[PDB]
């Protein structure tokens, strides 16, 4: 019950990614909006996308 | 050192890096950049990554905080990259057109491999040919021969290909293909069933009236407009004759013009062989008969009729297809044809 | 019909009734059985039994390669010996056995290494010869000489199909697909079918591969046996290459005294001339267009070079003077060679025309008057003597330019199996070694012209010589490894680059030189193991060594050039965009080599827009002045006139035309280097 507060700040929505690339990043269709190629976490590989 | 000059072009850039598309050519370090929903200051460009390398109306990097310029887009392509960009010859079956296989040959390999008559004979290269028909007769097949049977790697761009509703995709994909035809090769831009104007519309697609609009004029002024064609062999072939804008029907944007009929029996004969050799022909059956019957074969019912034959028999695992097999499998082919009276009522 | 009451009968293990039931079992193995077979998890019990147990090795075997085995399979047929053109023959013969006896052969060709298997193998072959099928069969006997044997077994009707398809299919497939070895017995076999067959230009291919006199003295005496004989003689001196036509020479001068006017010299240049002032008209308004480029001296010496270039006579040859006087030391080099280039043929009339030229008041007159004797013809030997004598200076006197162009011109004209008298007169060209570096230069070249095709190259003294007193002092290091790697030509499983390897290398010049042997030394066959080589040590920190070690690229896959297009122009080591501007060349010139050319033209560096334009207008001999009007309006320092002009003069395995280039690769340098540039004779 005390995790909670981590439900208070973002339910954090689906990007779509046309595909992966190299240097960290992809080409996420930013769904209402276009595309940006933007930041990517430390867990899953880049061939993971 | 190098890797330092790399780590500080990254200290320019913001983590959400979005993407704006140039509007012109501002060099005084800071241009006016254009987001998916058109920020327009005058934001910083970096100077070191080719600032001037690509030009007004294309995507860049951009920031998200001051949106200002980030860098030269990413290596971009569109999905027809494996059609147009090409890795059947002259005929497997002959048995057709036979002739304007010829004319499309000498109008488009014979000006395009050897522009040596134009100065020859004060004469100028043919800009643009439509060849059009039934659904099915030469059109596009004799294209599709013509992609072989050529001394250059052919080109081969569905005419709705080049329709996306993303903004500006359409001039977007006309300047790909165009960069393509004219900074790749001497190739063949072949788009085939173009005449996608007349009298339809799509769910999948926003107002044609301003959105493919705008997208046909750039196409327009690309190809036989401004960017002029020079040795860039890009034909539209159709299938009608009505439908289109007249804007085009004038010479100039395309020159020539072929139709096709339907074979003949001559023709006919040629394409049953061409198909029928595909069984073992229990040649007992009349080809003649089906020739006559059907004189009106554009090339769906020959493939579809041997086919669907082929099936009727080899469903009872028979070697030779007797004539009743051939009878259902084109009247299942051929349905709605009444072609007795009239006429019908003579000789 | 329902196996209801023929599938019980597998339970019991009567004699009689297995024996009754198997001949059954090939009566319904027409269609397999009613179905696909799924008889088996209750035969499979069977197999620990054992009358006609060959007829149950039989049944098992149907079985077995009817589901699914690779080695279980063909051991009840090796068990069988299959004993006691049907569509059951078909079955068990033409698919059965090809996946069978193919997986067998596979495996027993990868695994051991009896005679079963050739037993299985040349039963297969004479079935699927009653069978008739090609292009299947022949591909998948090919792997297991078998090879020779089975074509002399085979080839006694068919000469079209098995000739054409199998040899040409497989000579394709051996350059692209298989390595080099068995390609020897391919050879050899081909060598004897076609001895037995006709149409003497499969052998004469044969021949330009194997690199064989006792070929070329067969093919001879049966193309006598069958008299065209002109142009036989013609394109047999365009296919052989520099070893065999002297062993040939000689072979002939010992036995209709035709085939020596022939196949040597001065008959494949006989009826061509003629027939090109004849039925070829070119018009008068080249040479001025070409020509009417503002006199700059170097732009007037290249323009000299192009009109010299033209072959409808020999106008340029014979323009009065001044032209050369107008021109410079090395210009005066080029323009006194380029009446030779005019005049590449009328052996008398080459002398009556330089000899005015000849032992003339400048040096450079007189040196390019020899460059364009030696450069005129191939087979005189009369115009070797007088500058013979003078080649010796010891340091730097005028013969030593003569020597240059004699040397050069010698090595042109004369490339016997192993000419030593020019060698003993080239020890004292090396031994010198004059600071100007064509000597050197052309020391090495004309040492591996002559040297090259050779057997495996050699290991011989002369090289050996060459690379001590090229080690010694540190474009020297850059083209005496082009002669080192010239000897190394003609190699099929030489050891040069091992011992090169190991005199060699050193700090990045000789180590450059051992990449040089390297390069020099795998012409092109399927050996992608020195390709994955060369992908990893592209990524080498000399920019140098790269330049020449993926040039090797338009060599080693030259046939099946559609993976040639690499990454090069995407790659940043400029040199790199310069190494795939070379790998284009001078071909027909596809669509692709057009695609090059379509960014390769458009670039700012003096060098590289200087190494585009020759590539693109030697691959391509409106269309063809289109990019001569695009570099026209792309520059308009004297550079860009000077490659325009070259592109001018482009416009208008043989070894002749493999070092070159190659050599001209270091055009980063004066026009002293572009001095020894008119010596690039590879067009007919
Ligand atoms: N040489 C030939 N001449 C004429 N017809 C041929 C020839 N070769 C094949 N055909 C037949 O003609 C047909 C060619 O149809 P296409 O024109 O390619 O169809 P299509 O382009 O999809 O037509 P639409 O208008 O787009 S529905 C094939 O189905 C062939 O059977």
């Amino acid at each position: 019950r005390e995790e909670l507060q981590l439900l208070q700040e973002q339910g954090s929505y689906v990007g779509e990614v046309v595909r992966a690339m190299d240097k960290k990043k992809v080409l996420v269709k930013v769904h209402p909006e276009g595309k940006f190629v933007v930041d990517v976490d430390k867990n899953i590989d880049i061939n993971d996308v | 050192k190098q890797e330092e000059e790399r780590s500080k072009v990254d200290d320019l850039r913001g983590t959400p890096m979005s993407v704006g598309t140039l509007e012109e050519i501002i060099d005084d370090n800071h241009a006016i950049v254009s987001t998916s929903v058109g920020s327009e200051h005058y934001v910083s460009i970096l100077s070191f990554v080719d600032k001037d390398l690509l030009e007004p109306g294309c995507s860049v990097l951009l920031n998200h905080k001051v949106h200002a310029v980030i860098g030269v887009l990413m290596d971009d392509t569109d999905p027809l990259v494996t059609v147009m960009k090409v890795e059947q010859e002259t005929y497997a079956d002959i048995g057709g057109l036979d002739n304007q296989i010829q004319e499309i040959k000498e109008s488009v390999e014979l000006p395009l491999t050897h522009p040596e008559y134009y100065e020859e004979m004060g004469i100028k290269p043919p800009k643009g040919v439509i060849l059009y028909g039934p659904p099915g007769t030469g059109k596009t097949l004799l294209a599709k021969a013509v992609a072989n049977q050529t001394s250059a790697t052919f080109l081969r761009v569905v005419g709705s290909e080049l329709i996306q509703k993303y903004l500006g995709d359409g001039p977007k994909l006309v300047r790909e293909l165009f960069r393509v035809a004219e900074e790749h090769a001497p190739s063949i831009v072949f788009i085939d069933e173009i005449d996608a104007i007349g009298t339809k519309r799509y769910d999948s697609n926003s107002g044609g009236e301003r959105e493919i609009q705008r997208t046909m004029l750039e196409l327009l002024n690309q190809l036989d407009g401004f960017d002029s064609r020079g040795d860039v062999k890009v034909i539209m072939a159709t299938n009608r004759i009505e439908t289109l804008d007249p804007a085009l029907i004038r010479p100039g944007r395309i020159d020539r013009k072929i139709e096709f009929p339907l074979p003949d029996e001559k023709t006919k004969k040629r394409i049953f062989q061409i198909h029928t050799s595909r069984m073992t022909l229990a040649d007992d059956v009349t080809l003649d008969d089906l020739i006559m019957a059907k004189d009106d074969l554009s090339g769906a019912d020959i493939k579809a009729i041997c086919t669907e034959a082929g099936l009727m028999a080899l469903r009872e695992r028979r070697m030779k297809v007797t004539n009743e097999d051939f009878k259902k499998s084109k009247e299942n082919v051929l349905y709605k044809k009444q072609e007795g009276t009239p006429e019908g009522l003579y000789l | 019909r329902d196996k209801a009451p023929v599938q019980p009968q597998q339970s019991p293990a009567a004699a009689p009734g297995g024996t009754d039931e198997k001949p059954s079992g090939k009566e319904r193995r027409d269609a397999g059985d009613k179905d696909k077979e799924q008889e088996l998890s209750e035969e499979d019990k069977q197999l620990q039994d054992e009358l006609y147990r060959p007829a149950l090795e039989e049944l098992r075997r149907q079985i077995r390669s009817s589901t699914t085995s690779m080695t279980s399979v063909p051991k009840p047929l090796k068990f069988l010996r299959p004993h006691y053109n049907k569509r059951f023959a078909a079955d068990i013969i033409s698919v059965l056995a090809m996946t069978m006896s193919g997986e067998r052969e596979c495996l027993k060709y990868r695994l051991v290494g009896a005679g079963e298997v050739a037993k299985e193998w040349q039963e297969l072959d004479d079935a699927e010869k009653v069978q008739r099928e090609p292009l299947l069969t022949l591909v998948k006997e090919i792997v297991p000489l078998l090879m020779e044997i089975e074509q002399v077994d085979m080839l006694e009707k068919d000469i079209d199909e098995n000739a054409y398809a199998k040899v040409c299919l497989y000579l394709t497939s051996c350059v692209n697909y298989v390595p080099e070895p068995e390609n020897s017995a391919l050879l050899r076999c081909a060598l004897g079918v076609f001895r037995k067959f006709s149409r003497f230009p499969e052998a004469l291919r044969l021949a330009l591969m194997l690199n064989d006199m006792e070929l070329v003295e067969d093919i001879f005496t049966s193309c006598k046996d069958v008299v065209m004989l002109g142009r036989h003689g013609v394109f047999l001196e365009l296919s052989e290459d520099v070893e065999e036509y002297e062993d040939l020479t000689e072979i002939m001068s010992n036995v209709n005294s035709n085939f020596l006017a022939l196949a040597r010299e001065l008959d494949i240049m006989e009826p061509k001339v003629p027939d090109d002032i004849y039925k070829t008209h070119l018009e008068n308004n080249r040479f001025g267009g070409s020509g009417s480029q503002v006199d700059s001296a170097r732009m007037n010496l290249a323009s000299s070079f192009v009109n010299g270039f033209v072959n409808q006579d020999k106008l340029l040859t014979d323009d009065g003077n001044k032209w050369l006087y107008k021109n410079k030391d090395h210009g005066m080099l080029s323009a006194a060679a380029s009446l030779g280039m005019i005049l590449l043929w009328d052996v008398d009339g080459g002398l009556t025309q330089i000899d005015k030229y000849l032992y003339s008041s400048e040096d450079y007159i007189k040196s390019g008057a020899l460059l364009a004797c030696g450069i005129v013809n191939s087979g005189v030997r009369n115009e070797c003597d007088p500058a013979l004598a003078l080649l010796s200076d010891y340091v730097l006197h005028n013969s030593n330019t003569m020597r240059l162009g004699s040397i050069f011109g010698l090595g042109l004209a004369y490339a016997g199996s192993n000419r030593e008298d020019v060698l003993t007169l080239l020890l004292p060209v090396m031994g010198d070694s004059k600071s100007s570096m064509e000597v050197a230069g052309v020391t090495a070249l004309a040492c591996g012209m002559i040297a090259v095709g050779s057997c495996n190259g050699d290991v011989t003294s002369t090289i050996l010589q060459t690379i001590m007193e090229k080690s010694e002092t540190e474009t020297y290091a850059r083209w005496l490894p082009l002669g080192l790697g010239l000897n190394h030509l003609g190699k099929g499983e030489a050891i040069e680059a091992i011992l090169a390897a190991l005199e060699v290398v050193s700090e990045p010049f000789r180590s450059f030189a051992n990449t040089l042997v390297d390069v020099c030394a795998y012409a092109g066959s399927g050996n992608v193991l020195k390709v994955q080589q060369l992908l990893h040590i592209c990524s080498e920190h000399f920019d140098s060594k790269e330049k020449e070690e993926d040039k090797d690229k338009k060599e080693k896959k030259d046939k099946d050039k559609k993976e040639a297009p690499a990454d090069m122009g995407a790659h940043q080591g400029v040199a790199v965009l310069g190494i795939a501007l070379i790998a284009m060349g001078e071909e027909i010139g596809a669509e692709m080599a057009l695609r090059t050319f379509g960014h390769l033209l458009r670039y700012g560096e003096p060098t590289l827009r200087r190494a585009v334009p020759l590539a693109l207008a030697l691959i391509s001999v409106s269309h063809d002045a289109d990019p001569e009007v695009s570099y026209n309006s792309i520059f308009a320092a004297r550079l860009a006139a000077m490659l325009r002009q070259l592109a001018q003069y482009h416009a208008k395995k043989g070894t002749l035309t493999l070092c070159p280039y190659h050599s001209d690769r270091q055009l980063m340098s004066q026009v002293a280097v572009a001095g020894l540039l008119t010596v690039l004779v590879s067009f007919l």
